[PDB]
């Protein structure tokens, strides 16, 4: 009685699981290693006085 | 005259240095205000986005 319904359920959930597995592989390969950076700013705040360069 | 001229070059140099200190300190009052507003804006936005995230939650 229930064979076809069982088969379709198994195949459908398997397809969903396959797509999730293939995408999760890519998400899993390297995660923190594609992390962030720093980009520190000073805004010349450490100015000490005159400089060798000619702008000033 | 040399004493006033020298006292002046020194008051004046100390002034250029104090004015520079003020200029640079002010450059930083401004750079800090820019960062404060950028961060306060990111904060208000984090809070707008939080209120939104919470509303979307």
């Amino acid at each position: 009685m229930q064979a076809l319904l069982g088969a379709r359920a198994k195949e459908s959930l398997d397809l969903r699981a396959h797509l999730k597995q293939v995408k999760k592989e890519d998400t899993e390969k390297e995660n923190r290693e594609v992390g962030d950076w720093r980009k520190n700013i000073d805004a010349l705040s450490g100015m000490e006085g005159r400089k060798k360069k000619f702008e000033s | 005259l040399d004493k006033y001229s020298e006292a002046l070059k020194d008051a004046q140099e100390k002034l250029e240095l104090a004015e520079k200190k003020a200029t640079d300190a002010e450059a930083d009052v401004a750079s800090l205000n820019r960062r404060i507003q950028l961060v306060e804006e990111e904060l208000d936005r984090a809070q707008e986005r939080l209120a939104t995230a919470l509303q979307k939650l």
